[PDB]
C-alpha cells in the first residue's frame, strides 16, 4: 500500500531512511535546505526538493512538509529523529491530508512529551519514577520497543548509555556489559508494559535510570527512532526502520518475543566534527579525504563521504560507527581497531578521544555511570600524532632546498 | 558570447560536474563528448509568513483576496505540478498582507506568492 | 610473541589482514610493485617496502619477499591468497629462516596440490571422489576448517558457490539454502575427518561436488584462506583471519565444534570492474566517485576508494560485498539494495548484472547449481541506465545554447 515516502530529516538518519525504502522497494522523497544541497541523502534518494534558503526553518515547518509530501504524491512521512519527530502536530496535519505518518499517534507524543503528564500515565501503570531529589550517578539504561497498531508490543533488549558529557550521549552498547539476564527480562517487560499502559503504537524508547542499590525509575519516553538504534539492529538482526514502516501501513508486528533474539555486544561512536583538545568546540570544514571502515563487525551510518564539506548550521555528527563481536574483550579491541579503520582528512574528530576510553581500565572493566567522562578528564590529554599534511610539507621543503 | 562560459560546475540531484565547452564537443570531468542541440521555437521570502511552493507549477486558483484573516492550515492556494492540482495551505496564522500572483502564472520555489503577518 | 607480519599479498585481502592484524596489536608491513604504489593496503599499513618495477614477479618471488620480512624484524608472515598461498617453497624458506608461515606445513601443502596425491589421501582416510567421468551439474558446496598445531580440528559451516560463470565464482552464500540441517552436518564432519587425516593446521576449505543423487564427492582442498571467507564469518562471528595468526602462534582453537553457531544467511558479491555486456571485458580506469554502502546487514571489504586508478595487471575486483539478514527472502531483498547503495563512477560494474540474478526466480526460489549462469544467457541483456554523468553533459549544452 505504501510506495512513497518524504525523508522528512537531513543528514545521516536521511541517509538511513532511503537504505531502509530502497529495501523495501519504496521510492524515497529527500528534503534540503540550500546548505544541504550536495548531502549525500539528496545524491543517494529517488527524489528531491528544495525547502528555503535558511538552513533550519524549512526542515521545522510541519505545514509545507506536508504540501510537498502531497503535492509529490507520497503516501506517507518519515520524520527521522530531533525536528518534527516529538512533535504532534505534524501527525496531526499528516493524518488530516491522508499521509500516513511513520510514528504514533499524535495523543501518545503529546501526553508522553508533557514531564508531567507522563509521569501520572507510568505512575498510574505502576511504574517507579524519580524522585525530585533525582537519582545519583546512575548507570542510563533504555529499552527499545516495538509496538503495531493491533496491540502487539515487544521489545529488543536495551542499551546502555552511561558514556556521555554533559547530558550528550557518546558510547552506546548494547546489551549491557552491567546487567544480569534477569535485569535484562525485567527491563524489558516493565517497558513493554509501559508502553501498552499508554497505548503506543509503532518504534519507542523507554529510558530509565538505575541507582546503586539496582533500583529502575522511569525517566523518559522517546515517542521516535533514536540515534542508536543501529546497535539493537546489530545484536538482534531485526530492522527496526523497516517495521516502523510495516507498522504503518497496518501490519502486524513481524516477530513475538519469543522469537527476539541477541547475540554478542554492539557498541557505537558518534564520530562528531569537533575538537576534544579545544573543549569539543566545533571544526567544521572540507573533508579531503575519507576511507571508510570495512571487514568484520564493522557498520557505518555516515552523513559525510569523500570531499564533503560539513555545513555549520546544524550538528557535528560526520557518521555513526557501530562495532560488533562475539563478547566484550573482543568488541572493545574491534572498536579501538575501527576508530583507527576510520581515516578523515582535513577536520578534527573525536576518534582520539574515543580510543582514550577504550583504552581505559574501568571501561575495560566494564563498570561505570554517567559521571565517568567528567570523573576523568585525563581522558583529553592525549598524543596528537602529527598529521601526515605537515609530513608532507617537511619532505617538500628538503626537496626544495636541495634542487635549488 | 563574451558574457556566456565556456567552463562552469554544473550541480545536479547532489553531484556536482565540472564541465568545459567548447554540435557543441563537451568535457565532462575530463571526458569529451559530442552533442547536438535542436533548437525549439517577484520578492523572494524575507518572512517565514511568505508562502512558498517547493516545487515549481502553474497557479489554478488563488483563494484568498489581500486582507483576508487566515488562520495556519486554511488552503490559500491550488497549484498544477506533476500531472496534479493540490491546494497550498498556510504556513502561519493573521493577515494577508499582499499576493504576488494570479491565475495562470508559473511560479518556482525561491517565489514568495503571498504575504501574511503572524 | 608474534609482534610483526609481512603481509605477502596486494588488493582487498591485504586490506583484510591489516584491520586483523591492527585489532590483535600487530604491526603490519605492505609489500607494492610499483603499479600498487597507491592501493589501499599500503595507505593503511604500519609499514610498506617496494617490491619490484614488475607489476607481478615480486609478489611471486618467495625468496626476497623473506629476505624483507627478515630484514624487516617480522616474526611471521601472512600469503593472504592466490599468489604464494599454496606454493609450498615458501613455507619451508620461512620455516628456515625463523619465520612463522601463516598456513599449514609445506609438507601438506604439496601433498594436496597434488591432484593425484591427493585423491589417494582422500581415498584413503574413507572419502568419496570423482570420477574420470565427472560429476554433472553439480552444486558446489565447500566447508570452512579451522585446525590448531594441537591436532584440534572443527568446522564453521559450508558455503553454497554454485553459483559461477566458466569457473569462476561469482556469488557465494553461507550456509547453503540447498542444503538440510542433515547435509550439513555429514558435509562438515566429513571435512574435519579429511583435514585430520592429512594432519592439517590452520585455515582451510575443503571443496565438494554434490551430484542431483545425493553424492558428496571431494574435488580440492584449499590449503589457505579464500575470497569467500567473510559469508561464513557473517554467519557465525568468527574472525578467522585473527584465529590463523593465533594457531600459528601456537594457540589452540577458541571453540569446540558445539560452540560453533550461525544465525541467518550471508551473501556475498565479488564487485568486479568488468563490463558484462561486453562479455565481461574488463574496464580497468579511474573510479571518480565512489560512496560505500552502509547500514544494516552490511560489510564491505574494498581494495578501491574515490579517486582510485585501477590497475590493469592484477584481477578486476575492486571490493566484496557482503550483506547479511536472518533469512533467504531478507538477504536477497537486502542484497538488491546493498547493490544499489554501493556507489560507483567511472568504471563499469558487475552489479548490475548481479541484480538481474537476484532479480530471477530459480534463484529466489533458491534451487541451483554451476549450470545456471550458462544456462541463463539472458542476465546479461539488461536495461543500463543512462548515466548521470551523461544527462548532466546534456543539461550543460541546453544552458549553452540558451545563453550564447
Amino acid at each position: 500500500m505504501i510506495k512513497k515516502i518524504l525523508i522528512a530529516n537531513r543528514g545521516e538518519i536521511a541517509v538511513r531512511i532511503v537504505r531502509a525504502c530502497s529495501e523495501m522497494g519504496i521510492k524515497s522523497v529527500a528534503i534540503y535546505s540550500d546548505a544541504d544541497r550536495h548531502a549525500l541523502h539528496v545524491k543517494k534518494a529517488d527524489e528531491a526538493y528544495n525547502i528555503g534558503s535558511d538552513p533550519v526553518l524549512g526542515y521545522l515547518n510541519a505545514h509545507n512538509i506536508v504540501n510537498l509530501a502531497v503535492a509529490s504524491g507520497c503516501d506517507a512521512l518519515h520524520p527521522g529523529y530531533g525536528f518534527l519527530s516529538e512533535n504532534p502536530e505534524l501527525a496531526e496535519i499528516c493524518a488530516r491530508r491522508g499521509i500516513k505518518f511513520i510514528g504514533p499517534d499524535a495523543k501518545v507524543i503529546r501526553q508522553m512529551g508533557d514531564k508531567i503528564q507522563a509521569r501520572t500515565a507510568m505512575i498510574k501503570a505502576g511504574i517507579p519514577c524519580v524522585g525530585s531529589s533525582g537519582v545519583v550517578n546512575p548507570r542510563h539504561i533504555e529499552v527499545q520497543v516495538l509496538a503495531d497498531s493491533h496491540g502487539n508490543v515487544i521489545h529488543l533488549f536495551e542499551r546502555d548509555c552511561s558514556i556521555q558529557r554533559r547530558n550528550q550521549k557518546l558510547i552506546e552498547i548494547a546489551p549491557s556489559p552491567q546487567l544480569s539476564k534477569a535485569q535484562r527480562e525485567y527491563i524489558g517487560n516493565l517497558a513493554v508494559k509501559a508502553a501498552k499502559a499508554v497505548g503506543y503504537k509503532n518504534a519507542g524508547t523507554v529510558e530509565f535510570l538505575l541507582d546503586s542499590d539496582n533500583n529502575f525509575y522511569f525517566m523518559e519516553m522517546n515517542t521516535r527512532l533514536q540515534v542508536e538504534h543501529t546497535v539493537t539492529e546489530q545484536i538482534t538482526g531485526i530492522d527496526i526502520v523497516q517495521e516502523q514502516i510495516r507498522v504503518a501501513d497496518g501490519q502486524r508486528l513481524q516477530y513475538k518475543q519469543s522469537e527476539v533474539q541477541y547475540r554478542g555486544f554492539a557498541m557505537e561512536f558518534r564520530i562528531n566534527a569537533e575538537d576534544p583538545k579545544n573543549d569539543f568546540l566545533p571544526s567544521f570544514g572540507k573533508i579531503t579525504r575519507y576511507y571508510a571502515p570495512g571487514g568484520p563487525g564493522i557498520r557505518m551510518d555516515a552523513a559525510m563521504y569523500s570531499g564533503y564539506v560539513i555545513p555549520p548550521y546544524y550538528d557535528s555528527m560526520c557518521a555513526k560507527l557501530t562495532v560488533w563481536a562475539l563478547n566484550w574483550e573482543s568488541v572493545v579491541e574491534r572498536g579501538r581497531r575501527a576508530l583507527n579503520d576510520t581515516v578523515v582528512y582535513g577536520v578534527k574528530t573525536t576518534i582520539p578521544y574515543y580510543q582514550e576510553i577504550l583504552k581505559h581500565p574501568d571501561f575495560r572493566n566494564a563498570i561505570f555511570n554517567t559521571s565517568f567522562v567528567e570523573s576523568h578528564p585525563e581522558l583529553a590529554n592525549y598524543a596528537t600524532q602529527f598529521p601526515r599534511e605537515l609530513v608532507a610539507a617537511a619532505i617538500s621543503a628538503a626537496i626544495a632546498a636541495h634542487e635549488g | 558570447s563574451r558574457f556566456a562560459p565556456t567552463e562552469f560546475n554544473v550541480t545536479l540531484h547532489g553531484e556536482t560536474f565540472h564541465i568545459k565547452l567548447t554540435p557543441f564537443y563537451v568535457s565532462v570531468d575530463g571526458v569529451t563528448e559530442e552533442v547536438v542541440v535542436e533548437i525549439l521555437n517577484r520578492p523572494r521570502p524575507t518572512h517565514a509568513g511568505c508562502v512558498t511552493t517547493a516545487m515549481p507549477g502553474t497557479i489554478v486558483d488563488v483563494k484568498v483576496n489581500v486582507g483576508d484573516k487566515v488562520s495556519a492550515g486554511d488552503a490559500v492556494l491550488v497549484i498544477e505540478a506533476m500531472k496534479m492540482e493540490n491546494e497550498i495551505q498556510a504556513s502561519k496564522s493573521g493577515v494577508v498582507v499582499a499576493i504576488n500572483v494570479k491565475k495562470g502564472d508559473s511560479v518556482t520555489p525561491d517565489e514568495a506568492l503571498l504575504e501574511i503577518q503572524p
